[PDB]
């Protein structure tokens, strides 16, 4: 049998929120100076001067 | 000589001539190579000018 008194309920969510897909596009990257590029040992990666 | 190619990076404050004095063990050649290492002007007054 049905009864309305029990059905009744009260979900629970939030309120708004809006949902973000390819987030990477907000970030910008800048490339360092070609020459004063450093590789790993704190020393300029190409030396032929 | 034969002795191993030396790799002098572009932009240390040694000149390639001043590792080849360091480096070598021949006489005339180090000297000369010290010679046109250090060889600066002097600055001499005369007349005022």
């Amino acid at each position: 049998q049905f009864d309305f008194r029990n059905s009744m309920h009260m979900l629970t969510s939030n309120l708004t929120f809006t949902v973000y897909s390819d987030l990477l596009a907000f970030v910008s990257a800048d490339t360092v100076e070609p020459i004063n590029a450093v590789a790993f040992d704190n020393m300029r990666i190409m030396n032929e001067l | 000589f034969g002795m191993q190619r030396m790799h002098y990076r572009n932009g240390d404050p040694q000149t390639p001539f001043q590792i080849a004095e360091q480096q070598i063990q021949n006489f005339q050649v180090a000297n000369w190579l010290h010679f046109v290492n250090n060889n600066y002007f002097r600055q001499v007054v005369i007349d005022g000018v």
